[PDB]
C-alpha cells in the first residue's frame, strides 16, 4: 500500500523531545562537503517514536544551526548538544544516501533498496 | 566515519 507512494522529498520540521537521552539515530558524512545522513534508526528511540524521519534523511540543520556542511564530529557535537528538545530541518535524499550504504540504491517510489 | 546520537 503506502509502500507505492512516493516519499515526500520537500524539507520537512521534526522536533523531537528527548530529555537527557540520545535522539536514537546514526549520522554518516561530514567529509568534504557531502552532507550529514541519518543511516540508521534505533528502534523504540525519540527519533522513531517521532514517526517522522527516516534513513536517507540530510539534516539540514538542527535548532536553526545549519548542518549542511558541517564536518562530522561538529555535526555529531551539534546534535548530541542540541538540547532536550531538538528541532531538525530534514531532507529525504536517497540518491545522495545511497552512496555511503555498500549495495544500495533507489527504486520508482524513492525507496533505499539494498541487495 | 558513523556516530549514534
Amino acid at each position: 500500500f503506502l509502500g507505492e507512494e512516493d516519499i515526500p522529498r520537500e524539507p520537512r520540521r521534526i522536533v523531537i523531545h528527548r530529555g537527557s537521552t540520545g535522539l536514537g539515530f546514526n549520522i554518516i558524512g561530514g567529509e568534504d562537503g557531502e552532507g550529514i545522513f541519518i543511516s540508521f534508526i534505533l528502534a523504540g528511540g525519540p527519533a522513531d517514536l517521532s514517526g517522522e524521519l527516516r534513513k536517507g534523511d540530510q539534516i539540514l540543520s538542527v535548532n536553526g544551526v545549519d548542518l549542511r556542511n558541517a564536518s562530522h564530529e561538529q555535526a555529531a557535537i551539534a546534535l548530541k548538544n542540541a538540547g532536550q528538545t531538538v528541532t531538525i530541518i530534514a531532507q529525504y535524499k536517497p540518491e545522495e544516501y545511497s552512496r555511503f550504504e555498500a549495495n544500495s540504491r533507489v527504486n520508482s517510489s524513492g525507496r533505499i533498496v539494498t541487495n | 566515519k558513523q556516530t549514534s546520537v
